[PDB]
């Protein structure tokens, strides 16, 4: 009798986001920006043998 | 001679058996996050990164 079972499993996840806002001058002025990201990374392998 | 009768008998057994069993298992998980922003406002100017 021979058993085997290998089961790997990877999970990656990443998010990041830059805000910048800058605005000069002699009168009132206002610089908005907005960003967001997100990243998410599943991953399953099974293997069984008998 | 000698007359008669000769009997014989024989059982021979054996027996052998073997079991192994391995199982292993890792995991690692990692998170890093590190957020800043600035902001400054003097008359008359204004930066907010």
């Amino acid at each position: 009798a021979n058993d085997l079972l290998s089961k790997v499993k990877k999970d990656k996840s990443d998010s990041f986001g830059v805000t910048i806002g800058i605005g000069p001058a002699g009168s009132p002025l206002l610089v908005g920006v907005g960003v967001s990201h997100s990243q998410d990374t599943s991953f399953l392998n099974e293997l069984n043998k008998y | 001679a000698v007359l008669g009768g000769i009997y014989e008998y024989t059982l021979v057994m054996n027996k052998e058996a073997m079991e192994r069993g391995d199982y292993t298992l890792n995991n690692v998980h990692a998170c890093a996050k590190n957020d800043f922003k600035i902001g400054g406002a003097i008359e008359e100017v204004y930066v907010s990164l």
